RNA sequence: GCUUCGGGGAGGCGGCAAUAUCCUGUGAUCCGGAGAUUUCUGAAUGGGGAAACCCACUUACCAUAAGGUAGGUAUCUUGAAGAAGCGAACGAGGGGAAGUGAAACAUCUCAGUACCCUUAGGAAAAGACAUCAAAUGAGAUUCCCCAAGUA
RNA sequence: CCUGUAUUCGAAACAUUAGCGUUAACAUAUUAAGUAGGGCGGGACACGAGAAAUCCUGUCUGAAGAUGGGGGGACCAUCC
RNA sequence: GGGUCAGCGACUUAUAUUCUGUAGCAAGGUUAACCGUUUAGGGGAGCCGUAGGGAAACCGAGUCUUAAUAGGGCGUAGUUGCAGGGUAUAGACCCGAAACCGAGUGAUCUAUCCAUGAGCAGGUUGAAAGUGCCGUAACAGGCACCGGAGGACCGAACCCACUGUCGUUGAAAAGCCAGGGGAUGACUUGUGGAUAGGGGUGAAAGGCUAAUCAAACUCGGUGAUAGCUGGUUCUCCC
RNA sequence: UUUAUUAAAAACACAGCACUCUGCAAACACGAAAGUGGACGUAUAGGGUGUGAUGCCUGCCCGGUGCUGGAAGGUUAAUU
RNA sequence: GGGUUCUAACUCAGGUAUAACAAUACCGAGGACAAUGUAUGGUGGGUAGUUUGACUGGGGCGGUCU
């Protein structure tokens, strides 16, 4: 899963950087608890703006 | 000799009733077969 | 029933085939699992009985797209 | 059995099955089109039930008594309109045997047949090439005769 | 001889069929990704795994996307 | 095997193929589906024959094998209709299984269970407990009274079925008579309900599950199959 | 208690004994699943098996087949 | 290349609220285990379909089958 970081978290990357995570990690923790967003054009534009 | 048959209208009506036949989908098929054959007495 | 909503997968029929080539009727059941999908557009968890391919479709297309597809399909 | 609109012109009130009272040129009986009435059970649908039964609620009106008249009150789907149930064969789809044959029998056959389930229409399905062909190429689908009991 | 046959024929009313006109219900894609293909297990193809092409999918996967892709009965190249 | 008589009763139909007879054409014969104001006429796709050899390529009155050109193997009047004999696929000359499979109907009989009611004349026997007295250091123990337990006893109703006779085309598809067992309990019985077939239930006999049980009944597959039994109808000639 | 309808018995059952399983969403059973009985019970409880009041008792054998425990070594599927 | 820990998937036939079942929300208890889908080895008369030859001074047993 390609995902944009919404905050610093260890061993993955910086704020706003796009990482690849395991689908379970991305789907069950980060996105539901508001630490990242799915990697789409409409979300990268939202974050950059 | 209590013989095989011993009539009781209440049990007969519950077991072979028109309403009991309608309740189950299969029994409606039996009733429809009686109607198709042309039998005058559909149910007891 | 044991049917995947997103993709409509349902039990398949087939044959158990022995080494002597004896055939017996068998079923192939979908990998159905209960999963609570987080939906931001409604700020809530929606529980679906979904297949693994269904979860992959959630991953690829988005819970919003799949949910609107189900609502168009009917039961919601 | 009633009303109306047409036909018809001398008998008629269905049959076993006649009798009696009667009707009929003021057009009867009879035939065709339309309309009205259409008890109760039955999808039955106000609730229930051992079908042709029991018990109701409510709106309006009437009666003054212990009621009558005309309605409304099932469930589901869609956003007030639909659906339910029944009934030949054919179509499409979801499941799907065994007797039998092989001179036994398990691969195989029977056969995707019998049967169960779902669901339409006068048909259904399919249908236009991400199809064949390798001939000078043809040009959707469906059905018939060959190819051929051949590969 | 009677009812008939050949022949010519009637409709107040209603149904049905076709043509035309009009209405209100629905539909009206814009070129196609969890798709083609692939591993495992099955099914259908006259074809019983067979050297087995082609189609469907329960499971796990998964492109190119016209400078591309499918088929032409394993498979490769050329060709159509 | 047949009581007798009368009626019904068993080699068929469709297609494919081989041989024979007959008819038309004849190195040619014939069309199928279809069109058709439809038995005519059209429709030449297709089929058989006319050439065979070899697995095949390939060759061809030849060809295969072989180094061989030797040797050897195989080779050097039909067709379309009609009729008949046979064969192949279909039920296939007729009748006849015990069986297997699918879907339904059955617990009004019977097996167990659930809920709710009812029944057990009459007469006996006398457990625990209890009371009182004696007695014990207290215990214990003894006697009398009282008490009414028991899958307790005798014995009707009720339930059952151990013996014998009768009956055996019975009064009865399981009985009658004379005796017999239990008879306050693991009892009997009324009503309603629940368990359904490779399933149920079973104090267990493979017992019962509607006079049917080592796998109920009805319909369907089904005209199951039967190298087996039975039958197979007019006449004469070789 | 039993073979309704040729067998009522030494057969079945029985109280009692023993082994074994089950820590509860128990084991076990019906069912495709849900849902049930077990049980609105809890190791003095429940299931299965054998024996069958009571008195005295219940000897030897783990080689075979089961069951319990162990993995040092050999062999071993898909998959890769 | 194995373990330990965590929770956020998943489970509860645990408590509270929701009239009751269920679901849901929170808490609590587990927890990448359990369980289920596909594939796969073992076991499996619990259940099915079947086989288990012939000659023979009847059959079986013995003997024989070229």
């Amino acid at each position: 899963m390609q995902i944009i970081l919404l905050q610093r978290i260890v061993n993955l990357g910086k704020l706003g950087e796009t990482v690849d995570v395991k689908p379970g990690y991305g789907r069950n923790f980060l996105i539901p608890l508001g630490k990242a967003l799915p990697a789409t054009a409409a979300n990268i534009e939202k974050f950059e703006a | 000799m209590k013989r095989t048959f011993q009539p009781s209208v209440i049990k007969r009506k519950r077991t072979h009733g028109f309403r009991a036949r309608m309740a189950t989908k299969k029994g409606r098929q039996v009733l429809a077969r009686r109607r198709a054959k042309g039998r005058h007495r559909l149910t007891v | 029933s044991r049917v995947c909503q997103v993709t409509g997968k349902r039990p398949m029929v087939g044959n158990n085939v022995s080494h002597a080539n004896n055939k017996t009727r068998r079923r192939f059941l979908p990998n159905l699992h209960h999963h609570r999908f987080w939906v931001e557009s409604e700020n809530r968890f929606v529980r679906l009985r979904i297949s693994t391919k269904g979860m992959r479709i959630i991953d690829k297309l988005g819970i919003d797209k799949v949910l609107v597809d189900l609502r168009a399909q009917g039961q919601k």
